[PDB]
Formats: structure tokens, C-alpha cells, sequence
DNA sequence: AACCCTAACCCTAACCCTAACCCTAACCCTAACCCTAACCCTAACCCTAACCCTAACCCTAACCCTAACCCTAACCCTAACCCTAACCCTAACCCTAACCCTAACCCTAACCCTAACCCTAACCCTAACCCTAACCCTAACCCTAACCCTAACCCTAACCCTAACCCTAACCCTAACCCTAACCCTAACCCTAACCCTAACCCTAACCCTAACCCTAACCCTAACCCTAACCCTAACCCTAACCCTAACCCTAACCCTAACCCTAACCC
DNA sequence: GGGTTAGGGTTAGGGTTAGGGTTAGGGTTAGGGTTAGGGTTAGGGTTAGGGTTAGGGTTAGGGTTAGGGTTAGGGTTAGGGTTAGGGTTAGGGTTAGGGTTAGGGTTAGGGTTAGGGTTAGGGTTAGGGTTAGGGTTAGGGTTAGGGTTAGGGTTAGGGTTAGGGTTAGGGTTAGGGTTAGGGTTAGGGTTAGGGTTAGGGTTAGGGTTAGGGTTAGGGTTAGGGTTAGGGTTAGGGTTAGGGTTAGGGTTAGGGTTAGGGTTAGGGTTA
């Protein structure tokens, strides 16, 4: 799984980051290993549908029509 | 009397050589080993659908057995005309 | 010889009323329609968790019979130790 | 669904490829309409994991090393 | 490749007689077709601008070897799963019977809704700017990848404390034995809540001038870290003689179900 | 406001039920000597400590001004007061009986490492990739307004269809045959279930030369108005020839029933 996540981030060794991505990725890894933090690596973007630019609509009128 | 009833020993009914001896019969030479699970899950998805149908038809036709009819009325409706059993 | 209702409580004994109760011990005024079947949902995988983790500690003794130790040591692997009905 | 595809996709007004989006997207659609095509519309970007750009420095070539 | 018995379900009449194909009589509305000219169905020409059509240059792959290493391929002894009668039963199907619930056909007579028809808005396009991937010229720093060298875990000759099977009493968890009121369902019912239309307006939202602030280059120097011996303080494992701590069984005390009676909220003038 | 109907504190009466001894006993708590493991100091080499000197590099602070998403004052609309039988529905016993669960014994089943000699484990090394800086350019996202324009409101005249009376089969509900799916047992043998193993069968690097892949130039040929004239589409009276329906007769058609022509195995030489 950790070469999965290299060959999906790129780089000539495995990283924590790379250890991160494919924790993450792994359903059974993230549910065996939920409390376990790995360290000098970030998150990956698991993100919802509503903080977005337009979509919610900034504007919705041109002040009269 | 009769107090048990039918298990998970169903999927593992369509024994290994029954398999085999279908793809002896359709074309194939050498079976894999993880080939008998999938097409145990591929024919036992089909015959969930194919019951459904028969369910469905039998309700629809207020009783309480599935015949050849309403089998092969709902084989035809999936896309699968079968002759000989019925008419 | 057997029952002719196979359906063995398919989720069933959690009414309306007693999710209508149940909710009211919290602190629930107005319950909505549709959390019965999500308060059923999860009462039935929360089950299912508790009663692998409570047939894998039966069958390490060659036992066929589930005590109310192996339910709490079971259930103090998770997380929820309870006191009083153990012991 | 289409205003779900079309705001995932941005425009004024409900288009055949918004149609065709919300037809691929939602399963029990793709399911009910499989023999339907949807004109004026293109396709989804669902694809496989291999025709991808990664030579990793192609090797073969002269040693490197 | 024919036999060769062996022999069972297909095998030519044949025979009612049930019931649908039919052989004495009648009405009915709907296949062509002739006037009609409408508008979609008969071809003719211009143009010009995105558009195809046609060479040169080049770089990753399609395919054919190359060694190589791991998986489902066929007997073997089973022996467990599985055919083969042979009855033996107990529950949906299957026949109408007569009664209704449930359906036609028809005479209006108001419902109302898309052809037409204007009018208003909400976009198809331009025009500037503003973001926005993407691998070459350098070049360069530890953070990246290749070998030399050395020093305690990994380690197997006798041995020694408990899971391996096994009878065995007895006890506890379903069995289908058993009723019964106090909880599960149900239909009509109304009065708060859920969910949207407009309207301020105040929070907020994208810049532009400004006046410091905090890691680079490191700039010096100081407080206990641990690996050196070792050292007397400390803490179980064979003892033994008590000694502390549950078990079964009477025992008697406050929480337990039941009947009768007084404070205490929303009713709406 | 009203009198106001309503639950909510008292009071025996057993009925358990926690608990007050009572020896029983026996695990099980509770005591000496010892030695060899179990702690306890100080000093060297070295990772920290602070106090400035440049040396940039954003930067977040302050003003600001439209503007829109909220947050208010209503209008329709759903589920909680009720009540009530009645058909379930869930408690409680009685047996009982039978599988199970602890209770005791006995051989594999575990410690340990002498021990010395590896062999994997671990510092220390300089030479190729690295890994992302810069710098375009061409592709990819925002906004005013006008030229149609594709739709959003009108509207009035006919094709439905909702209003109402009257019959006829077509379904509705029992009431038994019955028969064809469920329910067992002997048994035996045949279909299924286990190892191997080695050798084909995949699977991954190493040339090269074909073969697609982009951009510059024309010279079209494919996108658009204007007619216009004939070749079909399309509703409307009117037959008469193609149909539909209520009645017999009746030839052809649908359940049983044998005995005879081939249809499957099994030892047959080839």
C-alpha cells in the first residue's frame, strides 16, 4: 500500500506522507490503526460539497434583476 | 419431525467439479482457483434477480407458487427466451 | 416442528413508542418520523459488533453457550465496561 | 439531479451534458436508462489506472547510474 | 462396427362422445375517390471562412527474444456425500352454485385548455484582463544511493514444570406444556409547528499606504547527560505454624404492593 | 376573576430480603535466613543558552463602501389529546430432560543456552541520479448590453367529460376430492475429498525500427440569404362490399389402452 501511495505521489523512497496517504486510503488500515498518528506527514483532501466558490451563489442577483 | 432448516451451505452447493465440469462443457481447459467464488456470487445474484422476478409475478398473479410460466414469462421479460419447458 | 414465521424479529420489538421513550430519557421534546429507522439501524450493527466480538470469546473454550462474562469482557474491550450484572 | 450536475458544472440553464452527467453520476439512473444516449452531450471522464504518463526516467536507455 | 440380447416407453387401432368448428338464416358502416390548392416538397446560384489536405521532423512503444520462478495442472486411499426404490402421508388445487357488487350505453352541458398573440427579460457573444499547468537553460545541498569493517544477538547438551485425553456428577438452559390481563394496534380528529414570500440593514469585503519584525549568515560559551568501577541497600525462593476468610443456614428489619384522603395547576368572566 | 377537577402525600399488611450470628474448615494469610540480584554515587566530552550584529521580506495592521444574506411579520398545512375493545401479546408458572460445564488426572511440551562461531546488524565512507526555481505562452475563468428571441402572460371557441338512469355477466366465497409435494429408512457405491511436483506458464528488463503526432500553406468546399413552382399531404359526402351476431347439426378432436419396434448397457474380435 505504500508503494501504491509512492507511485500515486511520486518519489524516490517511501515517506511518511506516502505511509499517511495509503493509511488513509487502506479502509482496513484506517479502521485498525483509527489513534495512530503518523508524524511529518499532512492530510489528504477529504473534503465535502458546500464551502466552495460560487456554487452558494455570491452574488444571486445583480441588484434589481 | 423436521425442526432444522437450510444454512449457509448453499453458495458451497454448487460443488467444485460441478463448476469444473461446466467449463469442460463450455470451452475451458484449466479452472482457477478463485473462479468457483465468483461464479458461485455471479449465478446466486442471478437467481436472487430471477426469484425476485417470480415473486413479484406471483403476487401480481394472487398466488401463492412459482410456476414454469411465470419462470420463463420472467426469463423472457430479463432477455433470456428459454424453449422446451412450457409453451 | 418449526415455526412457520422464519422471519426470527427482522429489527423488530424497537416500536415507535419505545424509541418515542428511550429518546425521552435523554432529553428529546419533539422526535422526527425518520430517526426510527436510523436508531434501528444502529442499535442492529451496534448488536452485530458486540455479538462477533461475544461468539469469538465462546468458541475459544470449545463452549456452545455464551455466559454473561464473555458479554462483558466483550463489551469492556470496547470500550463500555459495565459493572453489576458481571461480576 | 440535473441541478446537482449543474452546479457541478456552472451555467445558467439546464444542458443535454448536465442530463447526461446526473444520468452517469446517479447508479439508479444509469441502471434504469442504459440503452439511452443523451445528444449534445459528451462523455465522463471515468477511467482506469494504466495509460498514464510515467516513464520513470523510461530506462533501457544508456546507464544512468 | 456391427450385433445381441434385452426389453421399456414409445408404439397402430379403436372408441365413445364433449365440445368447439361450424352450416339451414339476417344487418352495417366503412374501403376508395373525386374538387381543392397548401406548404412542405421539387432544384438553381453566390460566397467566403473556417476547413481539410499534404508533406517534413521526431520520440516512445509493439514485439521478439532474452533468463526465471511459481501454480494448478494428472494417479493415489479413501469414505463421506449421494442415488434408488418403497411406501406414507397430510395440506393448496381445483369443479361449480347462487348471490350480490360491479360493470356497459347514452343525453346533454358546462370545463377549460392549448393554437395564436403580443412583451419582457435573460441570456449568445466581444473585449480586456486575471489566473494557470508545464518540463527544459542553471545548479546545488544534504538528502538523497553505492560499497568497506567490526562486534554481541542468534544460537541446542540434558532437563523440568504443565496442556495433552478422560470419566464423571449435576446443574442449568431450552423444550412446545400453559393461560391471562396489561400492554400493542387503529380510526377519526384538531391545533400548534414547518416552510417559504418581501423588506431593511448592518456586517463585511476587496483593495492601497504604511512601519516595523523576525530566520537566514551564524556570533560566543556554559550546565548538567551517561559511560566509565562499585558499592553496601535491598528482595524472593524451600520452609512451617498458625491464622484470616468464605459457605450453608436461621433470623428478623425496612422496602416492598394496597386502600382512603388533602395541597395544587388550567380551565375564562 | 371564576369554582375548579386533578394527581400526590399517608397507612396497615404481609413478603420478601438484606444481614446478625455460627461453627467448618482450609485455603490462605502470614512469618525467619540468605545470597545474589538491586540499586547508588562522581567524573569527562558535549549538547544547550543567551546576547547581540547585520539583512532583507513580507505583512497585517488602518480606512472604506456597496451589498446581500439574514431575520424578522405573517399564511397555509400535520400529529398528538382520546377511547375503546379485542385480538393478540407478553408475561408468569410446571415438567423434564438432556446437553453441557466444570471437576478431577498424565506425555508431550516447554525452558535455556554452554558455546563459539557465524551472520545478519549496523557506522563510515564520495558519486550518479536527485528536486524543484524561473519564465514564458496558450489555454481557461469573469462582466456590461443589445438583437433577436425563445419563451412568459392573454383569450375565446369548440372536444371532452363530469351529472344522471338501467341492465349482465363477472367475478366472489364456501365444500369437498385429490393428489402431488413433504417425511422418513436401508445401503452402497459412486461422487466427492486430501497430499505431490515439475514443468510448462507467466512475468519482467533489454535493442530498433517502424509509426504515429504537431505545426506551416493553400484551395477549396461546406456553412449561410432569395426565390418559386410543382408534387405531393389533407379533410369532406357516399355508397356497397366487407364485416358481425343469434340459432342449430356435426365432423373432427381429446382422454385411456395394448404388444411390438426399436432404444440403452455389456462382453464381445477387430
Amino acid at each position: 500500500l505504500a508503494g501504491n501511495a509512492a507511485r500515486d505521489n511520486k518519489k524516490t523512497r517511501i515517506i511518511p506522507r506516502h505511509l499517511q496517504l495509503a493509511i488513509r486510503n487502506d479502509e482496513e488500515l484506517n479502521k485498525l490503526l483509527g489513534r495512530v498518528t503518523i508524524a511529518q506527514g499532512g492530510v489528504l483532501p477529504n473534503i465535502q460539497a458546500v464551502l466552495l466558490p460560487k456554487k452558494t451563489e455570491s452574488h444571486h442577483k445583480a441588484k434589481g434583476k | 419431525k423436521r425442526h432444522r432448516k437450510v444454512l449457509r451451505d448453499n453458495i458451497q452447493g454448487i460443488t467444485k467439479p460441478a463448476i469444473r465440469r461446466l467449463a469442460r462443457r463450455g470451452g475451458v481447459k484449466r479452472i482457477s482457483g478463485l473462479i468457483y467464488e465468483e461464479t458461485r456470487g455471479v449465478l446466486k445474484v442471478f437467481l436472487e434477480n430471477v426469484i425476485r422476478d417470480a415473486v413479484t409475478y406471483t403476487e401480481h398473479a394472487k398466488r401463492k407458487t412459482v410456476t414454469a410460466m411465470d419462470v420463463v414469462y420472467a426469463l423472457k421479460r430479463q432477455g433470456r427466451t428459454l424453449y422446451g419447458f412450457g409453451g
